[PDB]
DNA sequence: CCCAGCTCCCTGCTGGCTCCGAGTGGGTTCTGCCGCT
DNA sequence: AGCGGCCCTTGTGTTCAGGAGCCAGCAGGGAGCTGGG
């Protein structure tokens, strides 16, 4: 559509659900809670596409791909033991470990595991920015995912309390044309984190740095990650 | 798929409605076929916590309904009955059948001979997702949810038309 | 109180004659007593609300028991002794498999049931091929043991138990899984009779809305009204009450879903189209 | 005699009806028509209200037939009617709430 | 006009908008253009951002 | 378990009072409102041990403008009725010069059974109810207006007034619980009097089929 | 928001005005109120008109005849007067019964 | 009571299935595919807990604690430890109506102590 | 049918009246012999009406029963209402 | 009516709710809730009006 | 002078067929290609 | 140069609107009849 240049932007991020126009049923066109940060609640067609045709969001990156070859290797480096070697005895206690959807091993410790694999990621390390790590604590399972067209979003990291986005970023970013200090250096930096819908039900967010502070009473007080804009969520 | 029957012969019977195959067959008889005859091995693949009796009596059922076979040969001829190709010889059947398991069900464990281990384990996984689900132990799975869907942009698209074309070429 | 269909899908299943709706339930009015205190309509609901042996069970248990002078379980030893002291049964066609099944006080005397009643109903579905005992309502516990009087025995008992606590109904109507009792507060579903000095009054009594539709069996029960007892399922009406009165209860139906929204349309309209779909006799679907 | 005849056709208390024409809205049409004065005493035989809502009755004929038959529908279609007219064009009413001339 | 900016309400708009000569609920008299008479309502007026859409009546 | 059944029989027979008294037939006023006690002091309250017995239920009713013209109503002790049992019915009703009968089944009918109330109709017009069904008058319900089965006469007044045939007026089962209420077969028509909101008292016509 | 918080700010309990703003949290939720009429809107077309045209056919012959009385195209009688008092719905309105109460 | 756990054979691992034996009137659990034996000890061979009064205690894991969408309170401490922190959650388990039970776990490493208030 | 006893309607009904002014119409259209007088009128529309009005339209509506039979009705033995 | 419903969360919570002749206790708290807030919106609707 | 096949009929279940709002304005693409006689 | 066939890759292959209400077909079971002992 070449009527307007929001008409290009919005195709070129459109999405489409191939659940069929002609379906009656309102579960899968209505707004689900998951569309927040990866798609506007807002742009859609009022027609007979209601909630089928969307419009990512402005900072919604669907992942490209990348091989797991090189995690698995980190993985059977590390204390994870394979499918093979172990005894079904050892899985009632252990963790299950999911790679891709293929099952891969188990381990002990996921605990140091995921800090570890999250270190990782936020050094730009082995593990790209793409990669999502799913911890589910109550099931054992971690569920790792280096598939393409893993709709995901940008966020700012989160300390014990307080956030990893500096004032001395912040300087570096005000002279972009200068130090060629770009997007690419601050998530390298560990500063920011790429995080998908799967991974979003482990992580708890701030809407923003005020929620951080010590407030009366304390609502959360375990912050993990921070929104960098709630207006992003539009497309 | 792996579902379990709905009550109303004695308990909830489990199943597994495998590909190149129109009718279903018992989890059991799946199991049998890839090598591992034990009941115990079995669930050992399943409930991984045998000190759970709550999971085991719900697979009992599967279990007392497919007890006559306990070789790994005549578990591979009974799936390739019940396929839409029987194959009027045994040999051929039970061929049929080990080739479906291997090829078709589940490639993404791995489509290689001497993995019947891993795709065991993960229908085992997969049993115990769905004993968790009726027991309640585990809420269902929204079809909704985006953490369970995929994006198919230009990258993964025009794959698919150079494979198949390049096949052709 | 409970879920009602209404809007389009509820005006269509009327127009498309449905053997299976959405929402079917009854409107049971009670005739005297029952239709003023809320014990008596307790009773009355229960002996409408389907009650299988699954909802008053608490756990069910199965034993081997060779003797039962010495019954493997210590609590169950004092009336069992009380009743085997005499023979009542046929001691030598008896079973060492026992079927030990314990209920709950709560949803027992919620129903007003007990022990006795139970064991008749056992001791008539299957008749004396199962032997049943119980003790006394005093006990801790409600518990009856159950045995076979001559598959095997034991898968047997599980056969029977898994499906005796399913088709077996102690007490209410099948196919009406819930009831629910209140005192309507619109002068719709009021008793509205006439004063001796002439003039209208509404009184407020029970009325009981069940989830499903028999009124066959319903209609012929102690201390309910046969005269304002209706439903919604218009199919129901047609075999129970005849032609005229589906039709004049699928007008009030039609009339009850325009007017849930507060509008209004001439009756001379739902006339014509409930005509319409009776002017053969049979419920003449709009399809 | 029609009062109960109502009492067994709406037996709730909901007198709201739908019928051709407004009785209570022509006679007060005709109260500011003619100009009548309900302070003054009227000049209306009761008999003429009596004898003109018969014949008025007679007049409105849904059903045309002098058969036993038809004449049973024609009470029955403008029943209904017939009972809210002699309610309204009542003598007692015309002479000490309407007061028509 | 960000969605959702603490540090912009109806109230500090308003503030700003009665230092400049103008009610600061944004209302403004009108006179009738065709007589020149007030109008009794203080219309509300000022600038807003509109847009024009292909959907044309000449098409 | 006992006084339940006395009950339902005491129901049943007066609703088939009821019932015989809307045909037609001559029934006195002191049955047709008889108490639970009067019934039970008349044929009993133990009907378990067989005092009264099903059998004693047995009425007779003779038709108010034909004396010879009666009815017979049976209530069989089997739940499900089978073809032998009609025959001796049949047979007794051809003893005692009687056409007309009610049979008042606990359970239910078998199919062959009812074929045997078909192919005997010219003879025997004899009917099949269901005491679950009979427990209640429906006419007493409030969606269930007045019926008037109409003579031959009325129905040739009828169609000559309107000037309409047979099969223009609406349709009616002859297996509708009404229809059996009143024992109508096809060819009859039945007037049907209900109250309207618009009109006040609507009078339709229906044919049974 | 935390697990297990039923309470109204996280089930979507809307506590500014439009005027003050809402926050992003009560704008998402407040879209999905809003998408719920959407979809509706969009679905029950058409339920809807396959409604309106079962209605119309079934109905579309049925006429009142020159004898008041309403037959189909089979000539088939239907209603002996229409509305069972042979009256159109337009010259009919609300009225009260003063005998009835 | 409790529920009954699956014997299996010390052959051919297969499950036990229950008998009886007439001569002794003793219950035993023997294969249904070879000749093996066991004298059983529960005599107990089935039990369904319509009601379903599952513990849900067993169900939880200690790990549950390192979960930070998780509300933490100080007003309920640990009673094997004293640790003030705990995490609260409900039972969000199928077949239990009363869902709305707080389950309370202690946040210090190591304890993973578990309770209901 | 006997003439003498006519059961139809005395009144005319909207659509007799939509199809007598319709056709009269078309008959004056088509330089038909007027009934009544005029004074400007040129449409035959409003001609047609007014010889409704006046009562002098040379048309008989044949009312069709359903039993087959009918009654011819001329629009000076009609009541107008509109 | 905010800290309304903390209260009743916190009986509920407590075990100190019990369900209402026709609803489970979930529903029950439901209903209380959106009767609370409900309430609150006519409330504030009626002083606004004002 | 009972009785087990044999026939007839009715229940119930499964599977197959039809239906899925009214309109309107633009656009692109395509209506063969290849093997054999 | 014109007539014949057919590419859906797994010859064996995924959903080409999928899901909600009548209707035809067949397995199943109970009643009743009837020629044998
Ligand atoms: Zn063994
Ligand atoms: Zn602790």
């Amino acid at each position: 559509n070449r009527l307007t240049f929001a008409s290009t932007l919005s195709h070129l991020r459109r999405l489409n659900s191939p659940i069929g126009r002609d379906g009656k049923l309102a579960k899968p066109r209505q707004l689900h809670n998951t569309l927040w940060g990866m798609v506007c609640p807002a742009e859609t067609p009022e027609g007979h596409a209601v909630g089928l045709v969307k419009n990512l969001a402005l900072m919604a990156y669907i992942s490209v791909g990348s091989q797991p070859s090189p995690i698995l290797e980190f993985l059977e480096e590390w204390s994870m033991e394979n499918l093979e070697e172990i005894s079904p005895a050892a899985i009632a206690d252990a963790t299950k470990i999911f790679v891709n959807g293929c099952w891969v091993g188990i381990h002990k410790d996921p605990e140091q595991l995921m800090n570890t694999l999250r270190k990782l990621r936020r050094q730009m390390d082995i593990i790209v920015s793409e990669v999502s790590m799913i911890r589910d604590i109550r099931e054992r399972e971690i569920r790792i995912y280096t598939d393409a067209g893993r709709i995901c979003r940008p966020l700012l990291i989160v300390e014990k309390q307080k956030l990893l986005l500096k004032k001395r970023h912040i300087d570096q970013l005000k002279e972009r044309e200068y130090n060629n200090y770009s997007w690419q250096d601050l998530v390298a930096s560990g500063v920011v984190e790429y995080i998908d819908t799967l991974e979003e039900e482990t992580v708890m967010l701030a809407m923003t740095p005020d929620d951080l502070q010590e407030k009366e009473v304390a609502y959360c007080s375990t912050y993990t990650h921070c929104e960098i804009h709630p207006s992003m969520i539009l497309g | 798929w792996v579902s379990m029957l709905a009550r109303g012969a004695i308990g909830q019977r489990i199943v597994a409605t495998l590909p190149y195959i129109k009718q279903e067959v018992p989890i059991i008889i799946v199991f049998r076929a890839l090598g591992f005859v034990s009941d115990r091995d079995i669930l050992e693949h399943i409930i991984y916590d045998f000190e759970d009796p709550e999971m085991m009596e719900m697979v009992k059922p599967s279990l007392d309904e497919a007890f006559v076979i306990q070789e790994q040969n005549v578990a591979l001829n009974f799936i390739g009955s019940r396929g839409a190709k029987p194959g009027v010889t045994k040999e051929k059947r039970i061929k049929y059948a080990k080739e479906v398991l291997q090829k078709e069900m589940l490639p993404h464990v791995g489509v290689s001979d001497f993995c019947e281990t891993k795709k065991a384990y993960f229908l085992g996984y997969m049993v115990h997702r769905l004993l968790l689900a009726a027991l309640g132990r585990r809420e269902l799975d929204d079809r909704d949810h985006y953490g369970n869907k995929r994006l198919d942009l230009a990258g993964p698209l025009l794959a698919f038309l150079f494979r198949g074309m390049f096949k052709n070429l | 109180a409970k879920n009602v269909t209404l809007g389009v899908p509820r005006l269509k299943e009327l127009i498309n004659i449905s053997k299976k709706p959405k929402t079917p339930s009854l409107t049971v009015f009670l005739l005297g007593q029952s239709a003023r205190d809320a014990e008596r309509a307790k009773d009355i609901l229960c002996r409408l609300e389907h009650t299988t042996l699954r909802k008053v069970t608490a756990n069910t248990a199965i034993y081997y028991d060779p003797n039962p002078q010495s019954t493997v379980v210590a609590e169950d030893q004092e009336w069992v002794n009380v009743y085997y002291e005499m023979p009542d049964f046929d001691v030598a066609r008896i079973s060492p498999w026992l079927l030990r099944v314990e209920l709950d006080r709560k949803h027992m005397t919620d129903r007003k049931l007990t022990m006795e009643q139970i064991a008749e109903k056992i001791n008539a579905g299957f008749g004396d091929d199962l032997n049943c005992i119980f003790n006394d309502d005093n006990a801790e516990k409600l518990v009856l043991r159950i045995r076979i009087m001559n598959m095997d025995d034991d898968v047997f008992l599980r056969c029977i138990e898994s499906n005796m606590l399913t088709d077996m109904t102690l007490q209410g109507i099948e196919q009406i899984s819930k009831v629910y009792m209140h005192l309507p507060q619109t002068d719709n579903k009021k008793k509205i009779i006439i004063t001796e000095d002439g003039e209208f009054k509404a009184l407020q009594e029970w009325i009981l809305e069940t989830d499903g539709v028999s009124l066959m069996r319903v209609l012929s029960e102690k201390d309910v009204d046969p005269v304002r007892t209706t439903s919604n399922d218009i199919v129901e009406i047609f075999t129970v009450l005849g032609i005229e009165a589906v039709r004049k209860a699928l007008e009030r139906e039609l009339y009850h879903v325009i007017s849930f929204d507060g509008s209004y349309v001439n009756y001379r309209h739902l006339a014509l189209l409930c005509d319409t779909m009776t002017c053969r006799g049979h419920l003449m679907a709009i399809t | 005699e029609d009062r109960e005849v109502l009492r067994v056709i709406f037996p709730t208390g909901d007198s709201k009806v739908v019928l051709p024409c407004n009785l209570l809205r022509m006679i007060w049409n005709a109260q500011k028509i003619f100009h009548i004065n309900p302070r003054l005493p009227s000049d209306l035989h009761p008999i003429k209200v009596v004898e003109g809502v018969k014949e008025l009755s007679k007049k409105l004929v849904i059903v045309n037939g002098d058969d036993p038959l038809s004449r049973q529908a024609q009470e029955n279609a403008t029943l209904l009617f017939n009972i809210h007219l002699r309610s309204t064009l009542c003598s007692r009413r015309m002479a000490e709430e309407f007061r028509l001339s | 006009a960000t969605p959702f900016n603490d540090a912009v309400n109806v109230q500090k708009i308003s503030n700003l908008l009665s230092d400049y000569g103008y009610h600061l609920r944004g209302n403004e008299v009108l006179y009738n253009g065709f007589t020149g008479r007030k109008i009794t309502s203080q219309i509300f007026i000022g600038p807003t951002y509109y847009q024009r859409l292909k959907h044309m009546v000449d098409d | 378990d006992d006084e339940e059944e006395t009950y339902r029989l005491w129901k049943i027979r007066k609703t088939i009072m009821q019932l015989c008294h809307d045909r037609g037939y001559l029934v006195t006023q002191d049955e047709l409102d008889q108490t639970l006690e009067e019934f039970k002091a008349q044929f009993g309250d133990k009907p378990s041990e067989g005092r009264p017995r099903r059998t004693d239920l047995t009425v007779l009713v003779a038709h108010n403008d034909d004396p010879t013209d009666q009815m017979f109503v049976f209530f069989p002790e089997e739940p499900k009725v089978g073809i032998k049992t009609i025959k001796v019915y049949c047979q007794r009703m051809q003893e005692e010069n009687i056409t007309r009968a009610l049979i008042v089944v606990q359970q239910g009918m078998t199919p062959s059974a009812k074929q045997s109330l078909v192919d005997m109709a010219p003879k025997y017009i004899l009917e099949q109810f269901l005491q679950q069904e009979l427990l209640i008058n429906i006419t007493e319900h409030e969606l269930v207006p007045e019926h008037v089965v109409m003579t031959k006469e009325e129905v040739t007044e009828l169609l000559a007034r309107y000037k309409l045939r047979e099969n223009q007026l609406p349709r009616i089962q002859a297996g509708d619980p009404v229809a059996r209420y009143f024992g109508i077969k096809r060819g009859q028509v039945v007037k049907i009097i209900r109250p309207s909101e618009t009109a006040g008292r609507y009078i339709t016509y229906r044919l049974v089929q | 928001f935390i697990k297990d918080d039923y309470g109204p700010e996280s089930r979507g309990f809307v506590e500014n005005s439009y005027l003050a703003g809402l926050t992003p949290t009560e704008f998402f939720f407040h879209a999905m109120g809003g998408r719920e009429g959407l979809i509706d809107t969009a679905v029950k077309t058409a339920e809807t008109g396959y409604i309106q045209r079962r209605l119309i056919k079934s109905m579309e012959s049925v006429m009142v005849k020159y004898d008041a009385t309403v037959r189909n195209s089979i000539n088939q009688v239907v209603q002996l007067r229409y509305g069972e008092d042979g009256l159109a719905g337009e010259s009919v309105e609300f009225q009260n019964l003063a005998t009835l109460k | 009571p409790g529920f009954v756990g699956i014997r299996f054979c010390q052959e051919c691992n297969n499950m036990l299935y229950p008998k009886e034996d007439k001569e002794n009137r003793i219950l035993l659990y023997a294969c249904r595919n070879c000749d093996y034996q066991q004298e059983a000890d529960n005599s107990c061979i089935y039990v369904n807990k319509i009601t379903h009064e599952v513990d849900e205690l067993t169900q939880i894991i200690a790990d549950v604690s390192q979960d930070p969408t998780l509300p933490r309170t100080e007003d309920h401490p640990c009673q094997k430890c004293g640790h003030k922190e705990a995490v609260f959650f409900q039972s969000h388990s199928a077949r239990a109506e009363d869902a709305m039970r707080l389950y309370y776990v202690c946040t210090a490493p190591h304890c993973g102590h578990r309770w209901t208030e | 049918q006997a003439n003498q006893k006519r059961i139809t309607t005395p009144y005319m009904t909207k659509y007799e009246r939509a199809r007598v002014l319709g056709t009269r119409a078309l008959q004056i259209a088509m330089c038909a012999p007027v009934m009544v007088e005029l004074e400007g009128e040129t449409d035959p529309l409003l001609i047609a009406m007014k010889e409704l009005k006046a009562r002098k339209i040379p048309i008989i509506i044949r009312r069709y029963l359903p039993d087959g039979s009918y009654e011819d009705w001329g629009v000076d033995e009609l009541i107008i209402s509109d | 009516a905010k800290q309304d419903v903390i209260e009743v969360i916190e009986k509920a919570h407590n075990n100190e709710l019990e369900p209402t002749p026709g609803n489970t206790l979930r529903q029950t708290f439901e209903n209380q809730v959106n009767r609370i807030l409900n309430d609150a919106r006519d409330k504030t609707g009626s002083s606004a009006q004002k």
